[PDB]
Order: structure tokens, then C-alpha cells, then sequence
């Protein structure tokens, strides 16, 4: 019943869904249902439409990363880029950092993509910092995020 | 398969409302009518059987057959095993279990006294045999309860229902 | 309800059995073919009275087939439920759609729509049952039910009971 | 899926005390079921202290998630599996993952929480019945077996014990009319009859319960100065007006059956027999 109503609402609204946040903004569902189903439903990102930075279609929407951890994924991406100019609250800079990391305008000179540099980050340190700051056991979540950045929806 | 002694019943045009089976209305159909005929064609009354009478008759017939099959030389399981046919054995087992687990009167003399009371009574001289069987079977305790369970007795208010019920309860072995 | 009825049966005998023991053989054949059977017109035949002294008469030879046809008349005990009758029962199974009880050879199914609402079905109970605050009806429990409808089959009878009225339910 | 599971559950939001009791019962049920897994984990990973304590904490957290936050199993397994696994370091400080639970265990959690939500209504009904009894002295057996009551079979045993030993009180509370015959009417008559003092004199109920619970002799069953037949006949002769029995043998049989019923309705005997059968019983066909 819920899937039928959801697909009917999506069809009435338009041909496709723009981003995961619209499942809440467009009154398409409630809160707990969205939180449960958030990471298991995705929209295929396309670098052709990526040209505008204002693109509502988030790249993280094509990953297993939960929407509640999009900020954490952005922070990890900023950590891998080693760019200390961006602080922890400049979300537009984080979005541009992900844009560069996954779909750089200039292809890397070597064969190691910017997503590969995430392997140099120490997940244990970040997990300990998160557990100290907000009491969250998310080391497995950080591992999953790194895996998703290394390959979007690898077959399980 | 088996055919009743009542035959004919050819086509007509009238349709009657006393054709449908209904225990409350005491409409038992043609084959269970109040008047029956034996093999000689003489008048015969419908023969109802209470669980006590039915149990007595089935036990007597089964033990007679068991004695005859052994050359004229008690357990319900053995008695059921006497009969032939697996489905027949199961059916007689189920009937015996029902009768045993709901036998109000397991003694011949108690059943005889109950039948005498329910037949020779002046009030019971009009009672339908189905009503008599229901009264002796259900083991009702109250006039209101009996009337609710047996709607036919509601229209028969010339019956000493309460004292007859108390007599049955007395005759019932505690 | 149990009754005494005078029934008749048509019995056909093959010529290979035309011996001195013809009568007794006809008797056992009748007993095997009548005891325990279920006819919609009459109900269930449980026993045949005087099973060893039944008159069989003279058999008639069927022209063109040799076999003899016998007309056997006998008295038997017959049980048949009636619409609107209240009888005792024993519950045989409990299910969410309803519970199945047994009234002698007849198995009666009672749906939830004919059960009082307070007797909510409890599947967690061991064994699962339809229970209320003061009532609990499970497998093997005595129940007093009223037969509402009877369904006629080829050689079977299906009855429907109810416990929704007074003086019904658990006993 | 949760709505379908909870469709039959009329009352779902338990109290905090009931919530903690549900968590404890779920933990105990898992410990009983996964005893082999816990034993193997403890034996292999003997170096780590209180692995099972962390297991209990993780089970409590999972129950909290499922009940309060209404999280489906795959979401928990894909985004909360950090709670389900305990990362300990060995003597070499190598990070070792310990898979405390699997998805099948989460399904078991859902089934167990449904089961406890079902039995919670029954335990509340028994509590309400006991409160309606309003005993002048709180029955020690009632408290002792209600505190340790985990299965609905034990709740049924409690109900049977309470109804048997307070048949008159329970019947009055029902009265506080369909002529259903009380199966305990004969025992109530025995209680009202003059032979009930003899039944007392056979053995003290409180002393019997204390001796059985202790499993050793705390008091000696004092034998009355006169034989059972002597006392029965004497009371029958001196109380012909009230003794409803006809013969002394009939009163003797009634006393024996009443004592048998008293022994049968004792929760401790039933519990011991059930434990013995569940532990060392065999199956024959």
C-alpha cells in the first residue's frame, strides 16, 4: 500500500524525483518511514547535469550513505583533499569539494583518482573524535562511506 | 442408496412451507414424519432416541454381534474393533466416544425410569418424541433455559416442566 | 438426533456365490455396506439391529445378466442433525478463521462471525484458544452449540454451528 | 510490516517498568536460546572480560531501537551494526571484530518483543485478579512465583493456584445468571463441612510450602493422635447434622481427593516436574 501511494504521488508530482530531501519537502512521506527507507532508495547521478553547482540532485543520493551522514561524508571528503581553508560549516565548499573529488574538471595526471586518497585517512581517529564529540559509534559507518566513495553501489 | 418405506411422492403444483427442515418448528420432513409404516404397513410412530437409549441399544446390539461371531461364548475399544470396515470402525468409535463422554444415564434401570416418567406422564402424553429426546439429552436445569434451548416447549405451557426437570436431575447420577 | 428407522437395501449377488452359505454372506455384505455409511437423506447409519436375523426373501434373477437381486429390509439406528438444534460437542481444532468441533461422526465448523466477540482468539496460549475473561475454549473443551446450517455432499454432511446466543459456548 | 505485526496488539506502548521487564525477559530468552553461541564465544575469547555483558547491552540497545524508534531490521544492520559488534584489541593491540549478533537474531528480537507484548496483558490480568482478591496477608508463594514468572505456563499455574485456594473468594468476586457448574463446588462444600479441620490436621499448608520450597525438612509433619478413620467417624457421629457425607469411607475418599487436589495445585511441584521433564525427559512413540 505504501509503495503504491508513493509511486502514485511521484507520478502526479512529475516524471522523476530530484533528490532524497524532496521525499520530505514534497510531503511524499512521514519522518520515520523516510529515515528507514532513506539509504535504500537512490537517484542515478549524472556528471552531464553536474555542470551547475546549484544542482539539487546531490551526488551522495546515489550512495548507501544515509542522508543523516551527508555532513560526515563531506567532512571525510574534505579530510582526504587536505584543504584546511574550508571550515566545518561551509557546506557549499564541501559540495564543491565532493564535486572535485568524484568528478574533477581536470582528470588526474596519475591513475589514482581523488577518491583513492581516502585510503590515507585513518578511520579510527575520526571514529574516536566522533565518539568523544557526540557519543556516536560510527566507525563501520565511516568504512561504508569510504567504500561508497571508492565505488558507487558496488554489487553485493 | 438405502430407500425408505415411504415412496411415490410424484409431481404436483402446490408448494408448502412445511417442507424445510427446522428443529424449532418441529418440521422434520416427510421421512421423519410423526406417522410411519413398518414392513407390514401398519401404523407406526416416529421413534426418537435419547443418548441414554441410543447408548443402551448400540451397546446391546454390538455385544450381541460380538458374542454371536465368537460362537456364543465390555470394552468399548474392543467392541468397536468387532465391526468390519476401517471407516465403519472409526465412525462407531466416534459415536461411542460421544455417547460415553455425554452419557447422562449409563444404567438400564435409570433409563427405564426416565422413559416411563417422560412417556406415562399426563402432561407428556402430548409431548413430541423429539422434545422428549431433547429433554433427556441436553440435561437442562431450568424452565427458562429449557424453553430457550427448546422453542417448542414454550407453546406447551401445560407441562410440569420444573418438577420434571428436578426429577431428571435426581435420577441423574451425581 | 438419534432415531430408529426401517430401511431397505437392494443387493445384487453374482452367480459364483450361489451356494448354501448365500444368506449369511448376504448378511455380512449388508453389514459391511451399511454400517458407518453417510447418506444425506438419512444422515449416518451407526448400527443395524438384529444383524444376524435379517430376512432377505427370495432373489430375482435379472434377465440377461444372471445375477440375482435381493430386497433386504432392516431396522437401523440413524443419527441426523437438524437446523436450529442445540447439541453438545467437543472441540477438535482451533484456528483463526474459527474452531472445529465434533458431534459424534459429524464435524462442525464454527466461524468467528458466529462466536461472541469477548472470546478473542489467543494464538499465544498453549494450546491456542478462543478465550474471554471467564471463558476459555480450546482443543478438547466441552462446548454447547446450536446447528444453524447443514451442507449435503455425496457421502458426507457438513454442519455449521454457533455459540452467539444464550446458554451456549463453554460448558 | 510492524503495523501487520502489531495489528493484533491492542496495547503496545508499555510503561518504563514494563519496558525494562521486557528488555530483561528478552535478554534471558536469548541467553537460553543462544547458550551454545555464548558458550563458544566465551571459551574462544576468554581473554575479554564480560563479553556477555556487552551482548546484553547490545540486545537492550537493539530492543530500544526497534520499540521506541521503530527501526526496521535492514536499516539497523546497515547503519547501526557498530552496536551489534564489539571491537576488542588483543595482547598485540590488533583490532579484532566480534560479531555478537546477526540479522536472524534481529528477527528473533522482533519475535521475542511481540511475545512479551502478548504475555504482558496476561501478567497484568493476573495482577488485577490478585488485587481484586485483596488478601489480608500477602501470600508468600504468590509473590515468590510471580517475581520469577517468565512463561505463560507459569502464569496459568499461578491462576490455577489462586483460583483453587480462593475458590469461594474468586466466585464471590465474580458475583461482585448462567448456571455454570463450578468444578470447585465440591471442594467448597468440603471447606464448609466439619471434615475440613481433619484436612488441616493432615499437614499444615504453610509448613508444607516452606518444607517444599526449602527442599529440606524445616518442620516435622505431626501425626494426629487419632487415625484418619477414627477422627472421620467420630466427627461424623458427633456432627451428623452437618456432615454431608453418608459413610465414613465416602468422607475418607473425599478427604484424600481434596488433599490430592491441594498437592496438584501447588505451583512448586508443577515447576519442578516441568524443569525435570524439560531437562532429562525422553521421547517415546
Amino acid at each position: 500500500r505504501k509503495a503504491a501511494g508513493l509511486i502514485q504521488s511521484i507520478q502526479r508530482i512529475g516524471s522523476n524525483l530530484v533528490n532524497r530531501a524532496h521525499l520530505i519537502t514534497e510531503q511524499l512521506t512521514s519522518k520515520t518511514v523516510f529515515l528507514n527507507m532513506a539509504s535504500f532508495v537512490y537517484i542515478v547521478f549524472d556528471p552531464d547535469v553536474e555542470r551547475n553547482p546549484q544542482g539539487e540532485m546531490d551526488l551522495l543520493d546515489s550512495t548507501r550513505i544515509h542522508p543523516e551522514d551527508y555532513s560526515l561524508a563531506r567532512k571525510m571528503a574534505a579530510d582526504a583533499l587536505d584543504i584546511e581553508d574550508i571550515d566545518d560549516d561551509d557546506e557549499s565548499a564541501m559540495r564543491n569539494a565532493i564535486y572535485e573529488m568524484v568528478f574533477p574538471r581536470s582528470p588526474p595526471k596519475d591513475e589514482d583518482d581523488l577518491t583513492f586518497k581516502l585510503d590515507e585517512l585513518i578511520l579510527d581517529d575520526y571514529a574516536t573524535e566522533l565518539e568523544r564529540k557526540h557519543q556516536l559509534k560510527k566507525r563501520s559507518t565511516l568504512q561504508i562511506i569510504k567504500e561508497e566513495l571508492q565505488s558507487r553501489y558496488r554489487e553485493i | 442408496v438405502s430407500t425408505s418405506t415411504v415412496g411415490a411422492r410424484r409431481r404436483r403444483a402446490k408448494q408448502q412451507v412445511d417442507d424445510e427442515e427446522n428443529a424449532t418448528l418441529l418440521r422434520l420432513g416427510p421421512e421423519f414424519a410423526l406417522k410411519q409404516y413398518d414392513h407390514d404397513g401398519n401404523e407406526h410412530d416416529l421413534i426418537a432416541l435419547s443418548l441414554s437409549e441410543s447408548r443402551l441399544l448400540i451397546r446391546e446390539a454390538l455385544k450381541a454381534r460380538s458374542r454371536a461371531r465368537n460362537g456364543g461364548v465390555i470394552d468399548d475399544d474392543e467392541l468397536a474393533k468387532v465391526t468390519s470396515g476401517a471407516v465403519a470402525n472409526g465412525v462407531v468409535k466416534k459415536t461411542l466416544d460421544y455417547l460415553n463422554t455425554f452419557a447422562r444415564f449409563k444404567d438400564e434401570e435409570t433409563c427405564t425410569a426416565v422413559d416411563q416418567l417422560l412417556h406415562n406422564s399426563s402432561d407428556c402424553s402430548v409431548l413430541h418424541p423429539f422434545e422428549i429426546a431433547q429433554l433427556s439429552s441436553l440435561g437442562c436445569e431450568d424452565v427458562d433455559e429449557a424453553i430457550t434451548l427448546i422453542p417448542s416447549l414454550a407453546a406447551k405451557k401445560e407441562v410440569n416442566l420444573q418438577r420434571i426437570l428436578d426429577e431428571l436431575n435426581r435420577l441423574e447420577d451425581p | 438426533m438419534f432415531f430408529l428407522k426401517d430401511l431397505s437395501l437392494i443387493l445384487t449377488l453374482h452367480p459364483s456365490y450361489f451356494g448354501p452359505q448365500m444368506n449369511q454372506y448376504l448378511r455380512e455384505k449388508l453389514l459391511t455396506d451399511v454400517e458407518g455409511t453417510c447418506t444425506g437423506q438419512f444422515g449416518y447409519i451407526v448400527t443395524v439391529l438384529d444383524g444376524m436375523n435379517i430376512d432377505v426373501g427370495k432373489g430375482r434373477i435379472i434377465p440377461g445378466s444372471g445375477s440375482a437381486e435381493f430386497e433386504v429390509k432392516y431396522r437401523a439406528v440413524v443419527w441426523k442433525p437438524f437446523k436450529g438444534e442445540v447439541v453438545d460437542a467437543i472441540v477438535s481444532n482451533v484456528s483463526p478463521i474459527g474452531f472445529f468441533a465434533d458431534v459424534g461422526p459429524l464435524n462442525v465448523f464454527v466461524s468467528t462471525r458466529l462466536i461472541p466477540d469477548n472470546l478473542v482468539y489467543n494464538p499465544s496460549n498453549s494450546p491456542p484458544a478462543y478465550m474471554s475473561n471467564d471463558e476459555l475454549i480450546t482443543k478438547g473443551s466441552k462446548v454447547r452449540l446450536k446447528v444453524v446450517g447443514t451442507r449435503t455432499d455425496v457421502n458426507e454432511i457438513y454442519a455449521i454451528g454457533s455459540i452467539k446466543e444464550d446458554f451456549l459456548g463453554a460448558i | 510490516r510492524f503495523q501487520a505485526y502489531r495489528k493484533s496488539i491492542k496495547n503496545y506502548k508499555l510503561s518504563d517498568v514494563d519496558y525494562s521487564n521486557e528488555r530483561d525477559w528478552i535478554v534471558e530468552q536469548l541467553k537460553l536460546e543462544k547458550r551454545d553461541f555464548l558458550q563458544h564465544l566465551t571459551q574462544a575469547h576468554s581473554s575479554v572480560a564480560h563479553l556477555e555483558e556487552k551482548f546484553e547491552a547490545s540486545v537492550k540497545k537493539i530492543v530500544d531501537f526497534i520499540a521506541i524508534e521503530s527501526f526496521e531490521v535492514p536499516f539497523i544492520w546497515n547503519h547501526r551494526r557498530d552496536y551489534a559488534l564489539h571491537t576488542y584489541n588483543d595482547d598485540s593491540n590488533n583490532t579484532i571484530i566480534v560479531k555478537l549478533l546477526n540479522e536472524d537474531d534481529l528477527w528473533r528480537i522482533v519475535q521475542l518483543d511481540l511475545d512479551y507484548h502478548s504475555i504482558h496483558d496476561k501478567k497484568a490480568a493476573l495482577s488485577s485478579i490478585y488485587k481484586q482478591l485483596d488478601l489480608d496477608v500477602v501470600d508468600p508463594t504468590y509473590e515468590e512465583f510471580f517475581g520469577s514468572a517468565r512463561t505463560l505456563s507459569e502464569l496459568q499455574d499461578i491462576d490455577d493456584y489462586l483460583t483453587f485456594n480462593y475458590s469461594s473468594q474468586v466466585k464471590n468476586l465474580t458475583a461482585v445468571m448462567k448456571r455454570k457448574y463450578s468444578k470447585y463446588a465440591i471442594y467448597d462444600r468440603i471447606r464448609q463441612d466439619a471434615i475440613y479441620p481433619v484436612v488441616q490436621s493432615i499437614a499444615n499448608i504453610s509448613q508444607m510450602r516452606e518444607n517444599l520450597a526449602q527442599s529440606k525438612r524445616l518442620h516435622q509433619v505431626e501425626d494426629p493422635i487419632e487415625s484418619p478413620m477414627d477422627m472421620i467417624a467420630d466427627i461424623m457421629s458427633t456432627e451428623k447434622d452437618k456432615t454431608t457425607f453418608i459413610s465414613s469411607e465416602k468422607a475418607y475418599q473425599a478427604v484424600k481427593q481434596f488433599f490430592s487436589e491441594q498437592l496438584s495445585y501447588e505451583p512448586f511441584i508443577r515447576k519442578t516436574i516441568r524443569t525435570a521433564f524439560q531437562s532429562f525427559g525422553v521421547i517415546n512413540i
